[PDB]
């Protein structure tokens, strides 16, 4: 707390911007200067009333260009050609002029739904150290994802190609996910997430084109990070077998492989993977070049969970009765996803009472809520 | 005379070009509006002086 | 705080955006002639093919 003070500063400078952005677009945005007037005027003068959206299929060098509107009619379009006459590219959306068919102009961008799914709006309120622990196994995910786009000028002076890749492996619960979300929160470069179930599809053929799009948008962009999480799903999870099947995952690998690295030469797409089964994966994936310095991950030992127990107790309220130690003590290397339900359990502990403090029974008994899950799928009791 | 100087004036009134219903996709702000109508496709189109 | 989140999207809002509608700044002038490919159609074309 006492951060007060700051929040009415910032806002204080927000106050500023709401106003003289506000105030010079009314009325002192003057276009009673000839260089706006005279723009728009013969602009519109070629420019539509109906803008009769076309589908630019392919272009001719001689000022000319076929169209095929879904409307349905297929056209041979001319070109006003003030529009740069090499701008313009399979795949465009094109104005056409309501009455002889002219590309009056030409719009910059259009998106899919589908990679609505691909890209996103968000902006992490969880940076790094809230990773807190494990704390040398992240130096080989900040110096081949974050430290080349911050210093390429260190790779300078050794020369030769930066880094490129990692894979991250071991149990889970121990932290892969919020690893990819955390560097993503430093970089501030486009940060793409794709779930590798919607890479798996109950139609073949679209497969092939997803896995090769995201790599497309992402060089498209000239800095993204494209984390696929849960390359392990690629062979535990199809739908039917007659249109999911061996085919289909063998494609998409197929895919993946020139998509990486191949022979696109695409734009800077750093890759994270999580993975616990890299052993369904290809050679030619888990080959050198395409996962630099590759990151094991194991269970903490018993002074690392004093790290990790430590973050996660700040956010609640405390006494001095609570004692973190001998928590520690009881779990025998174990996940942070165990110590962290735990601390999550404990205010349901507190939920439950409706009262709001946090006190060494409460996390003593989602101690126990928590090694209830560990052995009772288990049935033998004692090593048999 | 309300009465039959309100025939008179419908039958002006139905007399149309066709009249459609379109959905805004998207505006650009050029002043104008990308528009589908529902059964056809989309055209930019300008916009009155009431909206 | 409240007032933070609010504010930040009333700047927005208000700034309003832009999406290009593309031109060329060595291009000022284009209708002395560019009418003739208008208006006074010279012609673009139904593509169509060839069956017999
Ligand atoms: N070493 C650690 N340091 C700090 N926090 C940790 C650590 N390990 C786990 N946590 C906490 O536990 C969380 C739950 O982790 P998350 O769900 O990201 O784990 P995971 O290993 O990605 O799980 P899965 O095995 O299901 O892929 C994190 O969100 C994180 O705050
Ligand atoms: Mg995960």
């Amino acid at each position: 707390r006492c951060k007060l003070k700051l929040l009415r500063m910032e806002r204080i400078k927000d106050h500023l911007l709401l106003e003289e952005e506000f105030v010079s677009n009314s009325e002192i945005l003057k276009p009673f200067e000839k260089k706006q007037e005279e723009e728009k005027k013969q602009l519109e003068e070629i420019r539509g009333n109906p803008l009769s959206i076309g589908t630019l299929e392919e272009i001719i060098d001689d000022d000319h260009a076929i169209v095929t509107s879904p409307t349905m009619p297929d056209y041979y379009v001319s070109i006003l050609s003030f529009v740069d006459k090499e701008l313009l590219e399979p795949g465009c959306s094109v104005l056409l002029h309501h009455k002889t068919m002219s590309i009056v102009g030409v719009l910059q961008d259009d998106a899919d739904p589908m990679v609505s799914v691909m890209k996103m709006d968000k902006s992490p309120t969880e940076s790094y150290s809230d990773i807190g622990g494990l704390e040398s196994q992240i130096q080989e995910i900040k110096e081949s994802v974050e430290l080349p786009l911050t210093h390429p000028e260190l790779y300078e002076e050794m020369g030769i190609k930066p880094p490129k890749g990692v894979i991250l492996y071991g149990a889970p619960g121990t932290g892969k996910t919020l690893l990819a979300k955390a560097v993503a929160n430093q970089t501030s470069a486009t940060f793409l997430r794709i779930v590798g179930s919607e890479l798996i599809q109950k139609y073949l053929g679209d497969g092939p084109r997803l896995c090769r799009q995201i790599f497309k948008v992402a060089g498209e962009n000239a800095p993204s990070i494209v984390f696929i999480d849960e390359i392990d799903a690629i062979g535990t999870k199809r739908y039917d077998s007659n249109s999911g099947g061996e085919r289909e995952i063998q494609r998409t690998m197929l895919e993946l492989l020139n998509q990486l690295d191949g022979f696109d030469d695409r734009g800077d797409v750093k890759v994270i993977m999580a993975t616990n089964k890299i052993e369904t994966l290809d050679p030619a994936l888990i080959r050198p070049g395409r996962i630099d310095r590759k990151i094991l991950f194991e269970n903490p030992d018993l002074s690392t969970k004093k790290k990790i127990l430590g973050i996660h107790t700040s956010k609640m309220n405390l006494s001095e009765d609570v004692n973190l130690e001998t928590l520690v003590t009881t779990k025998d290397d174990l996940s942070g996803a165990d110590i962290q339900a735990m601390c999550t359990e404990a205010g349901l502990l507190a939920l439950r009472e409706r009262r709001m403090q946090v006190t060494a029974e409460d996390f003593k008994q989602a101690k126990e809520r928590v090694m209830k899950n560990k052995v009772e799928e288990n049935l033998e009791g004692l090593y048999l | 005379n309300d009465k039959v100087r309100f025939i008179k004036d419908e039958l002006r009134l139905l007399q149309e070009p066709g009249s459609y219903v379109g959905e805004v996709i998207k505006i650009v702000s050029d002043k104008k509006v990308l528009v589908k109508v529902q059964p056809e496709g989309k055209y930019i189109v300008d916009v009155a002086k009431d909206i | 705080e409240n007032d933070l989140k609010d504010i930040e999207a009333r700047i927005k809002e208000k700034a309003g955006v832009k999406e290009s509608d593309t031109g060329l700044a060595p291009s000022h002038l284009w209708d002395i002639m560019g009418d003739r490919q208008r208006l006074g159609e010279e012609h673009p074309l139904q593509v169509a093919r060839c069956t017999k």
